[PDB]
């Protein structure tokens, strides 16, 4: 059967729906809790995870079909998959956030970058050439620049309501975010039917 | 104590099991005439990065103040080993050994790979396209995998892919690579690409069915993809009875300098592949002169990871 | 003033709680979405998590810092003073799997999934064993229910995590608990209010 | 264009500064009888790994080496004291020797070149030498031109003694007061069946440096070699108190494993690391020559520089 | 172009040659119980600590920031491998690759750990004995020596073990007998040592030694006597009480062979109690290891 | 007790004395607002590679190597201009720049010999500055410098790689092989080079004499003879600065001199003392450098070599 | 049979005559040899006849501890060794060199670089080598260098230059070597001939 593992945060919701929409035994509203594996009517033995742990279960083919949102699969250096379908959802985005006389101060030191996805910010900053010192935070953010920890940050904005309510605004748009559908490579080889069967249909909702 | 992660440990078992193999494949090697040869354990970097990344390799200086570095690679020194040799014939080598490469730590991720391979260095064109697919085929059936799949491709059908395709290589071949369907449409849209070209691409990114791309290729009235085609439409017809062969026209070269055929044999107890292989006369014509070189490896530590994944 | 930073988690309560019983003023709309706020005791604090409360304190953002033992014990970071050390929490590491786990003779490598990598690998090193670190961000008890791992090394509070899914503990690692660190340069300086509520928070 | 994570990068106004400062200290140091002398830049590993530390195994990882044509093992400017202690064996004449030095040595760090500026005594006198550092030491803190410092003093012997009364373990008791782990101090005292006094100290100095306070404390053991380590430096906070406060740091725990008794160091508010470390350590001439008087300190330019940036702002 | 001093290239030749004598040598291990192990290829450099210098060895930083040393040896990792296991019974291990190092190698040897003491060490030597048979080199000569002897032998030369074994290592003749000179030493124990330079007849030693009115030094030669003995019916046995302990770690029994085609040792071992007590307890360590590059060479250089 | 062979002991005094010149040199520059920065001790080899002198300069065979973390070839400083010109190039206003350097570089030389490791250099770069300015005031500063040191017997020599390249050019484009006559002053060879060619009269001579002889007169003949506009033009740049630096200290025109660079522009100076071997100072104008990242812009400096300076001090007392 | 090579010069004599004096046909009709005894001799410079017994190109060599001290070689036996001659390493000099306390460290100029670097070690204190292949008394009359290690013999060398011996190194004198396989399987020959060059 065709074994997919889903991230636990809005993503989830995401797919449950698309998979309903695509007429699927959606039902992990019912065991939705302390259950982390669940079976449905059409052979989907579905697990749920972080996101990274979404991709570690993919990676060692613990899954087939896996989603994730491109946010993730740009920060974890796994690389080994098939990016079959992408439901083009949330609006996330990644940004270069910071105060207003950001881009007007010239800086003495080096500007250092507070973000939770430190490989997107190193990636960035270094097709604008410029080496700079990277603060990994796991939290919020936004409050890099505010205590004195850090000048500016890359972190999603999606509505701009986190950043504006702390005085912080984009100086510079780095790439689309958008949930995906990622698949083993070996499990598209031999299970290649299923695989696009589902690819085509979640593809027609 | 404990043991560094840039170190593989092997088990009695693992060990017992790949000597095993290379037993079977040392006495099927001998018998098509393969002599096994051992490439020096340090090669000076300037070797290995003239063709890759010095990032994923392991070096250090030498008294004289130079860059070594442990074999990265197999195929390389044979072949190195094949210029020095002005007897204008052909050669066969085979290897036994591991090459050593830097890995992600706790993703699970080897640094020690053992490998075994054939080259073929001079042999006619046809007759060595045709020998190597048949010994690789062979191997196979001595590793003891049950469910295999052994996949072939055209580099010159990729090429000429990609300059059909406004010769955007760069971008096509990440499509390829990720199976990225839904950047593939938005790539259609962007240029005004011929419905022929366009229901190829569609197609070849997800299918292998002879038939259904047979005529797909046809439909597009070009002698290098028509052509290219043919040429391994062939190969899975000459190789059918041995095992039902698959053809990739989505299949991207692992290597640039890949001349035209490449393949590489999958298990599904295996997320990468248990051989690979292709012909690369490119490396040939950067020593000596141009001559037909083709050679496959098998990854034994995906292999036996496959043996034992597979029991389960 | 003194700086103070703390974790969002559970820990956030035995604080705000510690610091109460201290006398200390606890403005308790800290239930309030700001992310920096300040006392009547001369205190500006700060949330966030573990791993980010520590990168507060290390680079010199706050003096005082609460913070469990778990996350220091696998966050790289040394540069701190460990001066309080409320005993609360009864979270411990440890090693959990099938009740199996001990009586079977495998001729592979355990592979242990775990949130802790570095306490992963430094306890099975004192036990002379090398393994494979399977790390999992979240709910390490899959890493052997689906097959990724053999056994886990995550923290067992009651224990009703593993029952639940047939796990068992196979060896105690350490004792955790929310401990108070502070950022060495704070206490050269002030090093006066930084005891002061030292010895306060010590009842 | 593009550098390594090895290599560090000082701004113009920051060479400026540098160089300002050792103008200043030059002065002050030529003034004292204290010659230059410039360490070679490559070394026999043999000469560091061995003398750093003993009992032990020193660490070879922190260093940049290669080899040699001949096929020996070089490494690049660790430190400077041995060179200079080297510097001092080869001399004939039984006489004192005020050395100092304007340079970097070349470590390698985990995570993230070390220009240090420093002096070395060797040969004179006991009681002169203390005072004498401790003086000079004072006195470049103070052309440094940072604005809140503090400087510490501490004892070795102190220390040592403090670990045989306590049990004898010294190799706990080091590893809780680098942490200031006062609940492990606790549990520490708890397990061992010490005095009321000894207790009543430990606890004391890991968190204090009031000279009235730890005096008691201290008397309070009637120990001779506790009270006697402590007078003498009591003594030092007296004498050089016209000068600049002296703080007394009895919870400190010796840097280098070699270190006779008297030891300090001095920081900034603005640094994390200290901006100066020394102390007296006779047994570095061992190595070599004969039992003489060896102190001297150092100053960290980069954190010094450091703390002079993170000041002005 | 070329290759690096550290480079070896083998002729195919060689590699068929070399490829033959391991199969030879894999079914004669494989019959007497031996386990093949493959060791990792990287090791912390602070393991290779045991045997008492890093300029021999490549090394390099990982990731974290540690000192990794590619294989140095064969025996540590092995002797670690039988650590790892908390059931005391015997352990055969058997290795068949190369180790590297800098100097101006594929070594093929067994480990015998846990294993009775007088057993372990006539199982050992009878193997080593089969293997140079399965070689096929023409002249060759197995010496074995003993460690105590020696170093019963130091203590007796008024302890000064520095200078001897510098002399035994030249066979500097002249400068022992200058070392016989500035320290007047008892008329046997100097009539020993001008002849165990020089010598390795049975009967000549045998009664120099039983003369030194010392236990522990006709002690040590009757253990050798003994095995001479008891192996002579395979290979004629040699001693060498002017045998100077490869590793300052051998127990007392340790034997190296020689062919005449080759000026370094073909097989060389002995036993090391001492290396086990690093990790585990006290148990019987021995085992020996071919030199297969020598002994290729040796091939080689014997058919002309 | 004892150190390695590579590396170079100063005494206390050789100590005190470098110390000394560089409190004057120092005092000096800052006058002419020249700004000292400290290079990186570690450079990435492929930084250092990248070049290939008209001599033995730039090998990986000289330079000190090794592997860091991530495992890319490092070396120890092994030139001061690069990084120098490398943080010119970071630079967001197009303005000149003067910097100002006092270490070492590393660079290996056989054994057992007097010949050091530890190579201790003093020098300036300038960027960006006035194309005449430049020059002048490289010219000046360097001369300046000279009497600072307080060597007894100096010389400075000036030359042009315009003349020099031009006169490869007439020379049958022999450039390979002049320079290696022009640097062994291989007088028997240039005999022989002249006879294998059909060269002028005037060509002929002028090659003859450039070997042996600065007497400007001599030379500003036998170059107006050859009517080769840039011989001319290049040798009469030369004679200005001959004159307009006269008055300082006198200045010699060495015609036959060869390029130490391959990359040097045209104005090319060392000066040597009577007491050392190799030459206490050295520099020119090399703006192809620049290039190799920013802009084309005038870049021109020079150098003291103080070990060759220190030990010029001491053979001098004797 | 035994294979022997000899230094070509003064000890190539002492050899010949030590071999006379124990009887072995010797042949001074040269300018590879074969003996009555069996003895293929060859003939060449001491680093080169050392260089010979390395690759085993002979089982014996004679040469002088003046040349096994320099040369790197290390792996042959010193079995006999005629105390022929009266060589001595030496650190000579003028006679006002240890009077004089200058402010550095001090050169000497050798043809045994090795030697002198070793000596200089023992006594605690790095120099400056530098190498002379000829006649390195000119080392200190130059101006070069302020001190020597050579050889003296007579010392007729030195004193005619108003040099001075200042230490006795080490005693030099014809050695015989003898390559280790040689030795382990010709160890009868080897030795038999090692007893009887030693009745003299
Ligand atoms: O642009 P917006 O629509 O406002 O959304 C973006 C915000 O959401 C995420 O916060 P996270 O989930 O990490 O929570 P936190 O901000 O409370 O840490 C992210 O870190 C941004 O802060
Ligand atoms: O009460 P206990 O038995 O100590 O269980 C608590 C667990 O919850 C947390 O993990 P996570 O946030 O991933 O939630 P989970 O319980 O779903 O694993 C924590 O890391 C423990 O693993
Ligand atoms: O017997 P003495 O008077 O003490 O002389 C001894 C010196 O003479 C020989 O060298 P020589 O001067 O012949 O130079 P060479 O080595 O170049 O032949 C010999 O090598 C000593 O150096």
């Amino acid at each position: 059967m065709i074994k997919i593992a889903i991230t636990k945060g809005r993503i989830q919701k995401q797919v449950t729906k698309l998979l309903e929409n695509a007429d699927y035994d959606v039902e992990p509203i019912l065991n939705l809790g302390r259950e982390l594996q669940i079976k449905t009517k059409d052979d989907l033995q579905i697990i749920f995870g972080k996101p990274n742990d979404v991709i570690t279960f993919l990676e060692h083919g613990i899954v087939d079909i896996g989603f994730v949102g491109k946010d993730t699969l740009d920060e974890n250096d796994f690389d080994d998959y098939y990016e079959l379908l992408y439901l083009k959802i949330g609006q996330c985005i990644f940004a270069l956030a910071s105060y207003p006389d950001f881009s007007n101060k010239n800086f003495q030191r080096h500007k250092r970058i507070a973000s939770k996805y430190p490989r997107v910010t190193k990636k960035y900053f270094a097709q604008k050439q410029e080496d700079i010192e990277i603060i990994k935070l796991e939290g919020s953010v936004e409050l890099g620049p505010v205590v004195g920890l850090a000048d500016a940050i890359v972190d999603i904005v999606e509505t701009g309501n986190t950043l504006s309510a702390n005085g912080l605004e984009v100086i510079e748009k780095i790439s689309d975010i958008s949930t995906r559908m990622i698949v083993n490579k070996s499990s598209f080889k031999f299970k290649k039917d299923k695989i696009i069967e589902m690819v085509e249909r979640l593809e027609d909702a | 104590y404990l043991l560094p992660e840039e170190s593989a440990e092997m088990t009695l078992n693992q060990v017992k099991s790949l000597r095993q193999i290379e037993g079977r494949l040392r006495k099927l090697f001998s018998l098509k005439n393969y002599q096994e040869v051992m490439p020096p354990s340090f090669e000076y970097t300037q070797l290995y990065t003239a063709l890759f990344n010095q990032e994923k390799m392991f070096q250090f200086i030498k008294h004289e103040g130079q860059s070594i570095t442990l074999r990265y690679d197999f195929t390389l020194p044979l072949v190195r080993l094949y210029s020095q040799i002005k007897d204008s014939t052909s050669a066969r080598y085979s290897y036994f050994g591991k090459i050593f490469r830097k890995e992600k730590r706790h993703k699970g991720r080897s640094t020690e790979n053992y490998q075994i391979g054939i080259e073929l260095f001079g042999e006619s064109a046809d007759k060595s396209e045709l020998e190597i697919l048949s010994l690789a085929l062979q191997v196979i059936e001595q590793l003891g995998l049950n469910k295999t799949v052994f996949e072939i491709g055209s580099a010159k059908f990729f090429q000429r892919l990609c300059q059909l395709a406004d010769g955007s290589t760069e971008l096509l071949t990440e499509l390829l690579l990720k199976k990225d369907l839904s950047g593939l449409n938005a790539f259609i849209e962007k240029n005004n690409f011929s419905k022929e070209l366009r229901g190829l691409l569609k197609e070849i990114f997800i299918t292998n069915e002879l038939s259904r791309l047979e005529n797909l290729v046809t439909n597009t009235k070009d002698d290098v993809l028509i052509s290219s085609f043919d040429q391994l439409k062939e190969f899975s017809e000459k190789l059918s009875m041995i095992k039902p062969i698959i053809i990739d026209l989505g299949m991207v070269p692992k290597m640039d300098y890949y001349t035209d055929l490449m393949f590489k044999a999958y298990s599904s107890a295996a997320n990468q592949p248990i051989l690979s292989g292709g012909r690369y006369d490119q490396l040939l014509s950067n020593f000596q002169e141009e001559a037909f070189a083709i050679g496959f490896c098998c990854h034994m530590d995906t292999i036996l990871k496959a043996l034992e994944r597979q029991e389960l």
